Order: C-alpha cells, then structure tokens, then sequence
C-alpha cells in the first residue's frame, strides 16, 4: 500500500502540564469550568477528524490553556491549592469526600482572587456545542465508492408461461 | 411419564428446533441444538429399559461431540470473520468443521455408526421422532452455509452415506434398523444435491418425512418391530400389509409413486449441473435398497403366512390405537407424484 | 521469559489434556482436566478476563468437577496410557522446539512465534471493565439468551428427574 | 430454511450480539469497529456473490486488524534485522528505545 | 504478579509443612508393624440420592452463575427490563425447586 | 382466604415469608414512586465523555458551557 | 436459489403482487386431483378401522375432501404465483442484460449443410 | 495470527481424538468431552476480549451453562449404566449390536 505520514518530533514538542493525578484532580472542576473553550474545540476535531495528526495544534491550545490554568493558580493561590491536593494525594482512591475543608480553603480562595465559581453536580457533564471555524471533513473514515446495488424488481408480475414447464405438466 | 411433563419436553424439542430455525445468531444456533439435544433425552428413556439407556448414552456422546464440533466451527469464524452471523463461514477450515459436525447430527455417513443403534433401542414414536424431527434443524443450518460447503467433502459424505445406507439394510431384519439405514440413504440423497438446488433437498425432506411418519405409525398400529411380525399383520387387519407395501414400494422410489419424485427431480438437477456419472451410480446404489425392498414385500409381505391360534383371539377386538394422521399420511406418501410441480411453494 | 507468560501457560494447558486424555483412570483424569482448568484459568485472567476466570474457578472446577470427582467417587467405586502420554508430550515438544526456531509455523493454520503481548490495545476503558460490562448486558440487551437459557436449566431440572428416577 | 420470524414480527432477538459494530454498552468501540462498518456498508445488500469479489479490499483490511498478521510479519522482519545488525555490531540502539530517557507526558 | 508470589508462597509453605510433617517422624525407626472398618470388603453401593443431591447442586449452581452479573446489571439504563429478567431468572430458579420439591426429590436427604 | 393462610402460617411460616417477600419484591417497584429517580440516576452518570457537538447556528437548547443555564441539570438529584 | 427475492418480506405465504395472477377455478384438475386424494384419506381412514368404507362417515369424508380441497387451492396459489416469480425475473433478467441473450440469426435450411446417412 | 490459538485448538484435539478411540470407562469419555468444552471456553474467551467485542462477554457464560448443563445430563446415562452393570465400562453397551 502507502507509507503512512506521521508529523516530525518539532511538530511534537510543546511545554507538559508535568503536575500529579492528585494535583489535576484537585483542580479539575475548576480546569473544566475555566478550560472550556479550548479543550471543547480539541475534542470535538478529535471526534471529527478521527485522527491525532489533524488535532495536534488544538491539542497544543489545551497545553497552552491548562499551563495558563495553573499559573494562574501559582501566582494567587498556591499554598490552599498546596494544602489541598496533599490532601488528595493521600487517599488511595483519591477521595474527594475525604477534602472538604481544604476543598473549602481552595475554592473560598479561588472566588476571592480569581472570581471563578466551582461547577455544581451535572454541569462538566453537559453536551455543549462549539464554534470552530475548521470544515466538516467529508469522508472522515476515507471510504471508498460503495459498490452499486442490484436492480430492483419492477413491472406488473404475469402468470406463467404455459405453467411450470417441468417435462410434460402443463400447469 | 406425566403427560403434562411430556407436553412440556416435546415443546422443548420442538422449541430447540424453532431456535435454529430462526435465529441470526450462531450462538442461539448451538444453543437450539442443546436444547433439542438436553429435551429429547428422555423421550428415548419412555419405557426405562437398559437398552433405551445405551441408546440414549451413544445419542448423547454423538451429539455432544457434534454440538463442540460446531462451536469449534463457529468459534474459527469468530476468528476469521470478527462476528456471528448465521450466513456463510469465512474459514474453509471452519466449512469443514460445521459440515462434520451437522453430518454427524443427520447420522450421515461415516458417523452413521449410531442410528441402526440408537433407533433400535428407543420406542417407536421416539424413533419416529429421531428420524423425522430431528433432521429439520442441520438441514436448516446446511441450507444457511451452503455458500461455504465445499463440493467434494460433501459429495463425499452424501455418496458414502448412500452406499453404506444401501448396504447396511440387506442385512435386516428389525423394522427400525431398516428405517435407520434408510434414514441414512436419504440424507446422503437430501444433501448431494444440496449445493445444486436447494429446493429439491427441501422436497427429499417433506416427502422422506412423509414416508418415514407413514411407516412408523403403521408400525405403531400394528405394534411390529420386526419382519415376521409384520408377515402376521394380514390375518390381523389385512390393510395394514397393502399400506406398508404401496409405503415401502414408495420410499425405494418406484414410479409413479411419490417417493420416486424427489431422487427423479434430484437426478434432473444433477445433469442441468453436468454431472451425470455421479447421480447414476448414486441411483444405482439406490437400486439397492429398492431390491431389499422388494425382497421384504415379495418375500415376507405378500404371500399369506401361518399364523398362531391365539390370533383368532385378536379377531374380536378392534384398534384402539389412535392412528393419527394415518390415512392422509399414507394417501400423501403414494399417490403425490401428478402433484410434481407443487415443489415450487418450498422455493 | 516472563513476556511468554501466556504462552508458558498454554503449554502447560496442552500438557494438561495430554495428561488427562491418556486416560490411566477417571480419577486421575479428573485431577489433570481439574489442573488444566486452573492454568487455562490463568490464561484467560491474564487477558483481562478476570469475571470469566473466576467463572472458571467457581463453576467449571469448584461446580462441575467436583460433581465429576462425586460420581467418580460413588460409581466408579500401563502401557496404552503412558504411551500415548509422552507420544503427545513429544509432538508438543517438537512444536516448541519448530516455533521458537522459527518464528513461524503451519500446522493447519499459520501462526506467528513471537509473544501475543504485541497483539494487545493501547487504550484505556475508564472506571469499567469492558468484559464487565459486557457481562452485565445479560439483563438489558440479553433478554432472548436469558429466557431460552433459563428456560434450558429448567427443562433440565426436570429432565435429570424423569431420566434418573428409572419408574 | 430460515424462517425470519424476527423480521417478520419485527423484534430483535439476536441482532444486537451479531457483528461488533452494534450498539455496545456505554458506547464501546470494539478494534477493528471501523473496518468491520467498512466491510459490512460495501457488502450491504449486494449478495454474497458479489460481495466475495467487489469488497475484498474492505475485507483484507478488516481481517487484518483481527489478526495483525502483516504487522506482526513487518515487525519479525524489523526485529529480525535489528537482531542480525547487534549480532554482527553494525547498530546500536538509541537512548530512547534503551530506556534512558524519562518519557513525555 | 504479587498474586503468584503469594499463591506461590502459601503452597511453597504448605508443601513444607506437609513435608516435614510426613518425614521428621520417619527419621525414627519405632517398630514395624504389620496390622492384619464397618463393612468388610463389601463393594460400595451406589446411592442415588447422593448423585441427586450433587445434580441439583450443578444446575443451581449454573442458575446462580447466570444470577451473578446482578450488581453491575443494576447499573444498566435499562431498568425495567433488567428488574424483570433478574426476577424470572430467581422466579424460574425458584420453579426448578418447586419441581424438585413436589416430585420427591429432596427426600431422605431432604 | 383466612383460614388457609392461617393454617399455612402454622404450618409453614418459612414458606409463607418466601411468598409474601416475593410477592412484595415482584409488586411493590410497580407501586413505588421512587422507581423512576432509579432510571433517572443511572442515565445521569457518565461514564463517557460528553461529546460536543458542531455549532450549525441554530441549536438554542444546547449550551455553550457547562455553566451555562441551559441543558440537562441534576438539581433533582441534590434535593431529592 | 430465489431465497433472495423472498427475504425481503418474509414469511408471507401469498404475497400482495400474488393478487394480480389469476386465481385457480374451483373446477381446477390438480385440485380435482386433490378431492380425489381427499376421498382415497377417508377411504384408508374407514378401511383401517374396520368401518364400511364406503357407506361410515359420509360427513367425514365429506370433511376429508373438503380439507384437502381448502388446503390445496392455496397451495396451487403459491405453486401458481411462485411459477410465476421465476419467469418475471427470467425476463426482467433477459432484458436488463441484452449482452448476454444474443438475437442469433436465422438460418433457413437452403443454407444450412446437413450430413445425409443413407440407410441401406 | 496468534500463538496461544494453536495450542488451545491443539488441546481440544487432543481431547477430541482422546473421546474417539478408546472404548473405555464412559466417565472418561464425559471428561474427554469436558476438555474440549474447557478448550473452547478458553478459545472464545480470548477471541472476545483480544478484539474488545464488549456484548460477547456474556457469551463464554453461556457457553459454560449449558455445556455444564449437557455435563449433568451425561453423568445421569452413566448413573443409569451404573445402575445396570456395576460398572461404567463402555464395552457392556452392546446389546444393540443385534
Ligand atoms: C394446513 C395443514 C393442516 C394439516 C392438518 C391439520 C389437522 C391435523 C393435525 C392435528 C390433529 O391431529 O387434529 C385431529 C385431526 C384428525 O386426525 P385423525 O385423528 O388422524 O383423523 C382420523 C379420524 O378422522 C378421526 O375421526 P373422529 O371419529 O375422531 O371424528 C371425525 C373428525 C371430527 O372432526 C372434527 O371434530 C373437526 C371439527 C372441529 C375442529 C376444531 C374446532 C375448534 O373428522 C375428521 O377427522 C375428518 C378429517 C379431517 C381432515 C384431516 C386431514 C386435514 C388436511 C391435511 C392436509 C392435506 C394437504 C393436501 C396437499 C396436497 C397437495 C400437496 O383433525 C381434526 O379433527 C380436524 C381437522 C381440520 C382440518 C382443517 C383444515 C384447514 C386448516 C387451515
Ligand atoms: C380409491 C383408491 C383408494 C381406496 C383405498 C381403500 C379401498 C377400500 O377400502 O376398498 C374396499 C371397498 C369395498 O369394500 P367393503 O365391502 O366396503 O369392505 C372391505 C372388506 O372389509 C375387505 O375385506 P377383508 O379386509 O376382510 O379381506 C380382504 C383383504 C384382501 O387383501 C389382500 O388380498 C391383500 C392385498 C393383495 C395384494 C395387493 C393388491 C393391490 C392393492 C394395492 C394397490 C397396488 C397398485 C396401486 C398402483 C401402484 C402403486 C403400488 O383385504 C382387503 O381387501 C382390504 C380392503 C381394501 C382393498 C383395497 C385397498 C386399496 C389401497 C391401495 C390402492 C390405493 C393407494 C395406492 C395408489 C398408488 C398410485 C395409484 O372398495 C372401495 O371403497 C373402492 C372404491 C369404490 C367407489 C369409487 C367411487 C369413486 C368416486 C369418485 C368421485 C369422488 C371424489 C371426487 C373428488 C373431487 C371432489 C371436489
Ligand atoms: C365456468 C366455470 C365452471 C366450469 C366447469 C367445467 C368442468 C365441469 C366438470 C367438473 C369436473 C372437472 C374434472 C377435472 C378437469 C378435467 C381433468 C382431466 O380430464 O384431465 C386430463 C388429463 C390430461 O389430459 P388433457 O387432454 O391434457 O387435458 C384435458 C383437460 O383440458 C384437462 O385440463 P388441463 O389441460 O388444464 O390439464 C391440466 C393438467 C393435465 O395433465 C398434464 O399436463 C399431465 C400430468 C398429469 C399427471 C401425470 C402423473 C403420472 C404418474 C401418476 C399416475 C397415477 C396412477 C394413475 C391413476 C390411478 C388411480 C388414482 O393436470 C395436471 O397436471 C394435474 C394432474 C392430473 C389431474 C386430473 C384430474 C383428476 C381428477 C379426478 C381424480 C381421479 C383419478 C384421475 C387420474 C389420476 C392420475 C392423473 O388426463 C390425465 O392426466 C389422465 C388422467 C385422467 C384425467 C382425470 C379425469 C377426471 C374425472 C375422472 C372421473 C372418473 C373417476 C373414476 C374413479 C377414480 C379413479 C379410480
Ligand atoms: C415470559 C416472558 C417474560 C419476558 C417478556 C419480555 C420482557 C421485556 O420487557 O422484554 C424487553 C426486551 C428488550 O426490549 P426493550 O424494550 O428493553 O428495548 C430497548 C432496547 N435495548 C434493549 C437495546 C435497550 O426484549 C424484547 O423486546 C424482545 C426479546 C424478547 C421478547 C419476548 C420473548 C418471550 C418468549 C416467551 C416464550
Ligand atoms: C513446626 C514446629 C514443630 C516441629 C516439631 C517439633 C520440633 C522438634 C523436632 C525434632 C525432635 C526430635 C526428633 C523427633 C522425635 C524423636 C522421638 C523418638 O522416639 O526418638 C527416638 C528416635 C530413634 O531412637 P532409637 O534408636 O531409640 O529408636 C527406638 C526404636 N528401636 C529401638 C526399635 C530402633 O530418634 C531419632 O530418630 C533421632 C532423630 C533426630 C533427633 C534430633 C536431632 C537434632 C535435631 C535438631
Ligand atoms: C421446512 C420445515 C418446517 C417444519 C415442517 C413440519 C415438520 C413436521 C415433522 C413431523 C414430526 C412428527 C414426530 C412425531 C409427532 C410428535 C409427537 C409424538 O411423538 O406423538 C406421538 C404420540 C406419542 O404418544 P405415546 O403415548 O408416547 O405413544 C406410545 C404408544 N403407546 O402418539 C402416538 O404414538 C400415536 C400414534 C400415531 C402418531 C402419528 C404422528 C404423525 C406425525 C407426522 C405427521 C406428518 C408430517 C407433517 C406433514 C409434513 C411436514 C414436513
Ligand atoms: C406470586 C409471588 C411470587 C411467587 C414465586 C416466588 C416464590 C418464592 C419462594 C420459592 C419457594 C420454592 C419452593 C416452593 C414449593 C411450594 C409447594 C410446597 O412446598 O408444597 C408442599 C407444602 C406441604 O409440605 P410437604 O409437601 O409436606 O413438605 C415437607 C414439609 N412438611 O405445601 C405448602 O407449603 C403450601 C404452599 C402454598 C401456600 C403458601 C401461601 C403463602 C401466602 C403468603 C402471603 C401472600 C403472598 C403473595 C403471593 C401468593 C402466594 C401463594
Ligand atoms: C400445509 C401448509 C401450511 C402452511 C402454513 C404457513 C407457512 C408459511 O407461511 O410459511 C412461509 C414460507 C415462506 O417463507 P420464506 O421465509 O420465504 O421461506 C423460506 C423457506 N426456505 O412458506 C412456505 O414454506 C410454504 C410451503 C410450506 C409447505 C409445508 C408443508 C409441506
Ligand atoms: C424377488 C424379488 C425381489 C422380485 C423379483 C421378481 C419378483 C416377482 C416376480 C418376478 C420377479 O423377477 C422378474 C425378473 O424379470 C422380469 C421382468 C419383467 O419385465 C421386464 C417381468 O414383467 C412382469 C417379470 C419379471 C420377473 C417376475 O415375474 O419379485
């Protein structure tokens, strides 16, 4: 067949979100409310084009907005945020219910200095639709022509020519 | 056996071939033959006799062996094709496996080697039941995958079927071991032209079970399971010896009866396909069982026996047996051949 | 030698049936198809399978041949055998030794000799087993499997009844 | 004879465990979900017959993601060499497929 | 894998208990003996009873292992459907041992 | 209709606990009004992803966020 | 072979189109045929049961001929209809493929050469 | 294709040709067959979950119950031959024979 064309090692490198499960669970509703937009755009071209070369830009935009998502907790809120995700990260199944408090101190400090309110139960799990400019892509599964069908069956239906015509019957 | 229990067992059965009659699904497929298989065991074991016991053990090993031999089929085409269609297999090796093991649920040849057994030991109405209901299913699942059968391993089968159906019957003398190898013979004939014309091993099926329910419920009426107690049946009811010659006059093939229609239609959809030599010696062989036949009217049905004293007791009493569709069945069995062309509504 | 783990163990499972299909006694027999369950068991947990493999466990070995063993027990009160043994154990061998030389071979079908680790997908399925879930549509999407399936246990039920009572 | 007694009816009693590109539970795709919906919407309706010779390629490509016998010939054949060329010290493997070098993510 | 290291483990010190338990007094050499039971060498009867009892634990034993995917089947959108199969299935479970009741099977080992 | 079950809860009380538990087991989820927040809890737990969908222009019902007013809400489910 | 053309609508034992085709007389010799069979089942029915076979049951051989009559015109409507599903797609099949069915030209026999064996 | 598959396959022909040809105890033959249902239990359960076909998870089960259930319909022949010989030797079945 082809040689299959995959993007070069530049292409690749952008700057990692190189934080702990614990440290993206603690800050995840937060990175679901204020992330929206760019991650949304991402899975819905990863959804679309149904290939991980054509989404690595959009792809970037999540690591552009998530390093920005945690600057932006680095510069105001690091020691709850710090309190908190310890908290997390001591749990062997990474309890939320186990963190109220500093879930509290977190949040409390989070709408004080950034304004951003928590998403409640039943919001990150929304269908919400997005804006791209990106076109509909055609032949996502690149299909080739389907085969023609066969003719269907037409006319009004005779009766037999003279019967069955098996060896002398003649009906 | 309580009769509400044996309504309930031979719904099952009747059950577990609906299961394999109309489902897409080769799982529901294996699962119809389970339950036909797990629901017939103990019509066989009615009268509770050792040699019900051994012809249900060897029934049970028979198809059990077959029913893994058809998971193993299907379980190739789940490699091969990545889904469970019951259509054509994706494997030869998985054609092979399911015609083994479809041919060893039929008691075609060379797995023939339990139906003389097995329809000895079991009642008459249970060996009806075998040789009648019990075909209904593979021919259902082989009329499925016949895009898949290859040509020469069931030609093979259909052939070795007939020659060892022909020549295992000369030999007998019990009525059901005559019905078992003339069971045999015909799926050999059902299936040879299988890949042919479907529609004329649909038509060998109706009229076989046609000739085949005749025959036991003669045999049921009469209560005779050998040769020289059905040559004591004309000084008993002498119809019953008229309608077991004109029925096995029939399942032969002499014209212009009824049994001579399919093997003659089979024949005639051998040579449109250009095969000549096959369905001639493949007639040739059932030659053989048709001179058996005559052997065991001329000799042994026809002319008048001696009989014993307390049969002029049997005089005084009439059937009771209930001969259930006797007469139509016998009717349809002989006298079916100027309706030739009714095969077109099995098309 | 630990990345053939699966295949060490299918070994192990072909040895099993040579073990017990030479037949020396129904007991012995018992114990090697009771032994080739626990390590095809190991296989199929080894794939992920692990409700399947418990199913091995609960019901093949800790239901049915512990009913095997009883009737073993209460029933049933050399040369051909270890024969056929090591005749089966030295075809197997032989396999062995043609498919890790080769790396390849056609016995009926053919089959490559590296490990099935390659064959495997590099995904993730969630907060769920797949063949959990899967197990569990039984009741939603299985709505025919589980009628014919019940009704086959009942008419079983009933079955070992009629043909065990001999009246 | 197969009595289409579902069709007929119109209920669903084995369809849905019939070919992996089915509705699935919570929306799982199988492996090769997106060849066998290839191969099964070129056969669609155009007979068996037809369907052997018009869509093979489908076909290939669908019994290939079950098998992976191509890639796995491809990948004895790169291995094979790669082994040949350490064997006889014309090759030395890279930082990054020795183990030495702290993966992305 | 810890699993086999520990499967490993408890019959490696199985095998050593047994081991040592079947051979420490076999370093003494105490006497031997040479020894020339409530039936004497009558073959065992079979009882059918216990072959009953041991069926019908088998196909309870299949009941419940189509009973056991319940827990996650709770979980389906399907609920309806679900509750209703879930309930034939003990209903049906329920009818093989009303049959296995009423037809005298549990007799004697009741 | 009280004089048997009467003898049969002398008689047979296991039996008569194994029939009344059933009865109330296979009756009562067509009764109950809670059997509907069942189905509602287990449709609104998501296992997947909530996959957006294209913007054609006109789709008011679909949100554009998650905190957004409109689309499916779980306040039943915090206050039930 | 036509398994194809009936898995569309399946399980139709006379189908809508069957309704366009002439329908069998009741004066039709296969289903004169068929009351003949009819008469020869309570004939055999009354001869197995030591009945005076033509004189017993005059109202169950007339049920015997009636039941086979009722069963054989709908079966001689499928065999009618069937007959005639095979020569419309013969023909449909002939005209959508004139590559195949060649008008091949007429020859009289003033042109065409036969070999004469004289018999003597 | 995969390695595992031929020893499994080959493990149920094994049991398939230790069924056939032995004419010996009948418990033997019900664990011959046994093996081969142990085979394909394994067979199909590996098939499945290599190609995450997620709604043919329940299918092994299936496979399992009913040929658990054929298992116990087996044992009881062998039980009815155990009541009528002593023994379950498959030589004592052959008065079928004529
Ligand atoms: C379509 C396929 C139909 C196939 C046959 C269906 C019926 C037979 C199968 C079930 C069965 O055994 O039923 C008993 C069965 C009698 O069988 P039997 O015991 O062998 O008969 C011996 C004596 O007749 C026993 O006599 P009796 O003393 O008990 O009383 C007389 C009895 C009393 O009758 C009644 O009581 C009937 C009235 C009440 C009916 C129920 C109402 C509720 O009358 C009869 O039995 C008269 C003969 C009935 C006809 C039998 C053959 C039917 C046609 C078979 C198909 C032929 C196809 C030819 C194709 C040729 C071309 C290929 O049938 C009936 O009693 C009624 C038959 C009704 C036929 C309806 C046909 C139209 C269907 C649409
Ligand atoms: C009609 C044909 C089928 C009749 C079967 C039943 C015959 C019967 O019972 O006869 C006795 C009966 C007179 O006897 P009965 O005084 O009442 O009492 C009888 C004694 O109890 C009898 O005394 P026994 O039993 O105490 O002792 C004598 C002994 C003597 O027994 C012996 O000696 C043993 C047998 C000797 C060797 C065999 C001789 C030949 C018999 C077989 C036929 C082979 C050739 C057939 C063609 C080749 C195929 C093999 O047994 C008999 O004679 C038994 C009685 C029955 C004899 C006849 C049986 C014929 C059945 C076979 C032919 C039909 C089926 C196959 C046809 C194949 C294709 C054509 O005769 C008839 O009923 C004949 C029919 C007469 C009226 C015809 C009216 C025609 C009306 C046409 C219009 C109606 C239809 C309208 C249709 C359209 C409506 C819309
Ligand atoms: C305005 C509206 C109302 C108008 C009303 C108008 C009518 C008023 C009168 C009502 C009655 C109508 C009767 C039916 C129509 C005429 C049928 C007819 O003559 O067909 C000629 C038919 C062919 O002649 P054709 O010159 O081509 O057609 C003249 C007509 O246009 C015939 O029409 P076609 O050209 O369309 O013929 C179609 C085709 C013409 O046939 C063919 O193209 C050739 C295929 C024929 C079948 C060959 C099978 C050979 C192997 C089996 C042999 C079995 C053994 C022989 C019989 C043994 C005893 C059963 O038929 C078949 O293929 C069906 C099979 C034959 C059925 C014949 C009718 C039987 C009814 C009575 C049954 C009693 C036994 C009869 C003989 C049974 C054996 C056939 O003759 C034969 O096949 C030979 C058999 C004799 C004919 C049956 C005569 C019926 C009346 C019999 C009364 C005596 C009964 C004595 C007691 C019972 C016997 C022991
Ligand atoms: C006794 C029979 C009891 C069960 C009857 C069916 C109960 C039911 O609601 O089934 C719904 C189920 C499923 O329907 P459903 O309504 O859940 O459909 C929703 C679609 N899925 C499943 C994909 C989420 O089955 C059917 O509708 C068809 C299959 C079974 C039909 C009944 C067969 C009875 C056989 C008796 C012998
Ligand atoms: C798991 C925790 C518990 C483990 C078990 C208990 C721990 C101690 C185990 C060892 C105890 C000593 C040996 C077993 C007991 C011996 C009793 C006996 O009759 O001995 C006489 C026997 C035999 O002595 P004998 O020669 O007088 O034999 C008498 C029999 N006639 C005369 C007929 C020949 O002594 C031995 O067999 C010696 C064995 C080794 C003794 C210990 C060596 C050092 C161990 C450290
Ligand atoms: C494309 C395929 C689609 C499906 C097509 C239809 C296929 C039909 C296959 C028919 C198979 C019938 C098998 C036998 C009937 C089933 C039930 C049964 O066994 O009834 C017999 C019954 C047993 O009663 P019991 O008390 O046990 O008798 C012992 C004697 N003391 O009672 C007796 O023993 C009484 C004696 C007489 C019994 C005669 C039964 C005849 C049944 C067959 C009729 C003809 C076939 C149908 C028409 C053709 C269909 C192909
Ligand atoms: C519809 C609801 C769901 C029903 C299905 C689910 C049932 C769950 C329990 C499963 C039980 C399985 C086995 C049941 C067997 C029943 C038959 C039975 O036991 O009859 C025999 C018995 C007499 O006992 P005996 O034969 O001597 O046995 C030795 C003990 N002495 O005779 C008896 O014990 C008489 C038994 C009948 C009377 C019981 C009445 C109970 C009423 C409770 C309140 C109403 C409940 C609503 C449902 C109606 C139930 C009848
Ligand atoms: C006696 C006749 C009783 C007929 C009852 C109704 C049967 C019916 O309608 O069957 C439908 C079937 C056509 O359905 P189809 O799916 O096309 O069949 C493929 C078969 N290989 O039609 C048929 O199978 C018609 C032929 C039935 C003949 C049965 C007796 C011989
Ligand atoms: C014993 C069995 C199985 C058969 C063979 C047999 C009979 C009964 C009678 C006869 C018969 O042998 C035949 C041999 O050759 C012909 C050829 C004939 O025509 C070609 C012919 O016409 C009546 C008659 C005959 C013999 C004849 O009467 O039953």
């Amino acid at each position: 067949p082809g040689i299959v064309e995959l993007p070069s090692l530049e292409d690749l490198k952008v700057q990692e979100v190189k934080v702990s499960s614990s440290v993206l669970k603690a800050a995840a509703h937060h990175y679901g409310a204020q992330c929206d937009k760019p991650n949304k755009e991402f899975m819905l071209c990863r959804w679309e084009e149904k290939d991980p070369r054509r989404c690595l830009e959009e792809g970037k935009l999540v690591n552009q907005c998530a390093l920005e998502f945690f600057r932006q907790i680095k510069r105001h809120c690091a020691e709850p945020f710090t309190e908190y995700w310890t908290c997390i990260d001591y749990s062997g199944l990474q309890l939320f219910r186990r963190c109220r408090k500093e879930q509290a101190q977190f949040d409390k400090c989070v709408l004080d200095k950034l304004g951003w309110v928590r998403p409640d139960l039943g919001e990150l799990s929304k269908v919400t639709k997005v804006k791209t400019d990106r076109p509909l892509p055609e032949n996502p599964y690149h299909s080739r022509a389907r085969p023609e069908p066969n003719p269907e069956v037409e006319g009004d239906l005779k009766p037999a020519r003279h019967g069955s015509r098996l060896f002398f019957w003649t009906m | 056996m309580n009769p509400i229990i044996l309504i309930i067992i031979l719904m099952t059965v009747m059950l577990g071939t609906i299961i394999v009659m109309i489902s897409t699904h080769w799982l529901l497929i294996w699962i119809g033959f389970e339950m036909n298989m797990l629901a017939i065991i103990p019509i066989m074991m009615k009268k509770h006799n050792p040699r019900a016991t051994e012809a249900s053990t060897k029934y049970f090993l028979t198809q059990s062996t077959a029913s893994m031999l058809l998971m193993m089929a299907i379980i190739i085409n789940l490699m091969f094709s990545g889904q469970w269609t019951v259509m054509k297999l994706f494997n030869p090796m998985a054609s092979m496996l399911m015609t083994m093991a479809l041919a060893m649920k039929l008691g075609m040849a060379p797995f023939h080697f339990w139906v003389p057994e097995v329809t000895q030991g079991i009642p008459l109405s249970s060996g009806l039941i075998l040789l009648t209901w019990q075909k209904l299913a593979p021919m259902s699942v082989l009329y499925q995958i016949l895009p898949s059968i290859n040509l020469d391993l069931i030609l093979t089968l259909s052939i070795l079927s007939i020659t060892i159906g022909g020549w295992g019957g000369l030999n007998q003398t019990q009525l059901r071991k005559i019905m078992a190898y003339s069971s045999i013979a015909h799926m050999g004939w059902m299936t040879a032209v299988l890949l042919y014309n479907p529609t004329m091993t649909l038509l060998n099926l109706i009229i076989y079970i046609i000739m085949t329910s005749t025959m036991f419920t003669l045999f049921m009426a009469n209560s005779t399971t050998t040769t020289l107690s059905l040559s004591h049946t004309w000084n008993k009811a002498p119809i019953m010896t008229i309608l077991v010659l004109i029925t096995l006059l029939s399942m032969g093939g002499l014209p212009p009866l009824s049994g001579f229609m399919p093997k003659w239609m089979i024949i005639q959809e051998m040579t449109k396909n250009d095969s000549i030599i096959l369905p001639t010696l493949m007639a040739i062989t059932a030659l053989l069982n048709l001179y058996f036949y005559m052997r065991l009217t001329y000799s042994t049905a026809l002319t008048m026996f001696p009989s014993t004293n307390n049969m002029k007791m049997k005089w005084q009493f009439p059937t009771t047996k209930r001969m259930t569709l006797l007469p139509t069945m016998t009717v349809l069995s002989t006298m079916l051949l100027p309706l030739t062309p009714i095969l077109s509504i099995l098309e | 030698m630990m990345t053939y783990i699966v295949f060490i163990l299918s070994i192990i499972f072909v040895m099993g049936f040579v073990g017990f299909s030479s037949k020396p006694s129904p007991i012995y027999g018992g114990l090697g198809l009771i032994v080739s369950g626990g390590v095809g068991c190991g296989i199929v947990l080894n794939f992920g399978g692990s409700f399947l493999g418990l199913m091995v466990f609960l019901i093949y070995l800790g239901g049915m041949m512990v009913v095997f063993g009883y009737t073993t027990a209460m029933a049933t009160e050399n040369k051909v055998v270890l024969g056929t043994f090591i005749t089966g154990l030295l075809m197997e061998f032989l396999m062995v030794y043609y498919v890790l030389k080769d790396k390849e071979v056609e016995i009926v079908f053919k089959f490559n000799g590296m490990g099935d680790w390659v064959i495997y997908d590099t995904g993730d399925s969630g907060f769920f087993s797949e063949e959990a879930m899967g197990i569990a549509a039984l009741y939603s999407y299985g709505t025919w499997l589980v009628i014919v399936t019940g009704w086959s246990l009942l008419i079983g039920v009933v079955v070992i009844m009629e043909i065990t009572r001999g009246n | 004879p197969f009595f289409d007694v579902q069709k007929k009816l119109g209920v669903d009693l084995d369809h849905w465990m019939t070919i992996q590109s089915a509705e699935q539970p919570h929306r799982i795709p199988a492996r090769c979900h997106a060849f066998e919906k290839e191969w099964i919407e070129c056969a669609h309706g155009i007979g068996s017959i037809r369907a052997e010779k018009e869509c093979k390629i489908e076909f290939e490509d669908f019994r290939e993601c079950l098998l992976r016998q191509k890639t796995m010939k491809r990948l004895n054949a790169i291995k094979r060499q790669r082994d040949k060329l350490i064997k006889e010290g014309k090759y030395t493997p890279p930082p990054h497929h020795s183990g030495q070098e702290d993966l992305r993510p | 894998m810890n699993l086999m290291i520990t499967l490993l483990t408890n019959f490696t010190l199985a095998t050593l208990l047994v081991t040592i338990a079947f051979w420490l007094p076999q370093l003494n050499v105490y006497s031997e003996k040479t020894s020339p039971d409530p039936m004497g060498s009558a073959r065992l009867p079979f009882s059918m009873k216990f072959f009953l009892v041991a069926i019908t634990f088998l196909l309870f034993d299949l009941e419940i292992a189509l009973l056991l995917p319940l827990p996650w089947a709770s979980q389906t959108t399907n609920l309806n459907t679900m509750l209703t199969m879930a309930l034939l299935l003990i209903f049906l479970l329920a009818v093989s041992l009303a049959y296995e009741w009423t037809q005298k099977g549990l007799e004697w080992t009741e | 209709v009280a004089a048997f079950l009467k003898n049969v809860w002398a008689k047979e009380p296991v039996l008569v606990a194994s029939f009344a538990i059933a009865g109330l087991a296979v009756i009562l989820p067509t009764l109950s009004p809670y059997t509907k927040y069942s189905l509602m809890i287990n449709r609104a737990t998501p296992y997947n992803y909530p996959v957006p969908l294209r913007d054609d222009g006109n789709m008011p019902d679909v949100p554009s966020h998650p905190q957004d007013p409109q689309g499916p809400s779980l306040e039943w489910l915090k206050r039930l | 072979m036509m398994t194809g053309r009936q898995a569309r609508a399946p399980l139709q034992f006379l189908p809508d189109e069957a309704r366009s085709l002439p329908p069998p007389k009741l004066t039709d010799p296969r289903l004169a045929y068929i009351g003949f069979l009819g008469y020869c089942s309570g004939l055999i029915d009354n001869a197995i049961r030591r009945r005076p076979v033509l004189s017993a049951g005059l109202h169950r051989q007339f049920l015997y001929i009636t039941s086979f009559v009722f069963v054989g015109y709908y079966l001689l409507k499928r065999q009618d209809y069937m007959y005639a599903v095979r020569d419309h797609d013969m023909f449909s099949y002939i005209k959508s493929h004139p590559e195949d069915f060649p008008e091949k030209d007429k020859k009289t026999y003033r042109e065409v050469f036969e070999e004469f064996h004289p018999v003597r | 294709m995969s390695l595992v598959y031929m020893n499994i396959m080959m493990a149920f022909t094994v049991s398939l040709t230790g069924l056939l040809m032995y004419r010996s105890h009948l418990m033997s033959s019900l664990l011959c067959l046994e093996g081969m249902m142990l085979s394909l239990f394994i067979l199909a359960t590996l098939m499945i979950l290599n190609s995450h076909f997620t709604l043919a998870s329940m299918m092994p089960i299936i496979l399992l119950v009913f040929a658990a259930c054929e298992a116990a319909l087996g044992l009881s022949l062998l039980v009815m031959v155990s009541n009528t010989y002593g023994t379950d030797y498959v030589q004592n079945l052959n008065l079928l024979q004529c």
